[PDB]
């Protein structure tokens, strides 16, 4: 603050600035995908598709 | 009191006797292939003419 007092004044009271702080969390959540494709599936369409 | 009494070791000999029939006599000569694919899809030809 920048208050006006008289020329004889009496040095008016303190004041500063703040800093806040923000701390944005992530370790919780995951985005995942998954297969579950089997092992003779793979063999014959290895020959049956062009 | 025999000296050497209870300090005998019961060691078994080299006469193993597998009694079991696991016997593949057919399947020893079909000459095996093998085989990727789904299914073995072959031509039958009958008359007609």
């Amino acid at each position: 603050t920048a208050t006006g007092v008289a020329i004889t004044g009496s040095a008016p009271a303190a004041s500063m600035d703040a800093t806040l702080p923000a701390q944005l969390p992530i370790s919780a959540a995951s985005v995942q995908s998954t297969f579950t494709l089997n092992l003779k599936e793979i063999e014959e369409s290895k020959e049956q598709v062009t | 009191a025999k000296l050497n009494l209870a300090v005998l070791n019961n060691v078994f000999s080299e006469l193993l006797t597998q009694e079991i029939n696991r016997s593949a006599t057919f399947l020893g000569l079909l000459s095996k292939y093998p085989e990727r694919k789904s299914n073995i899809q072959w031509g039958v030809g009958m008359g007609g003419t």
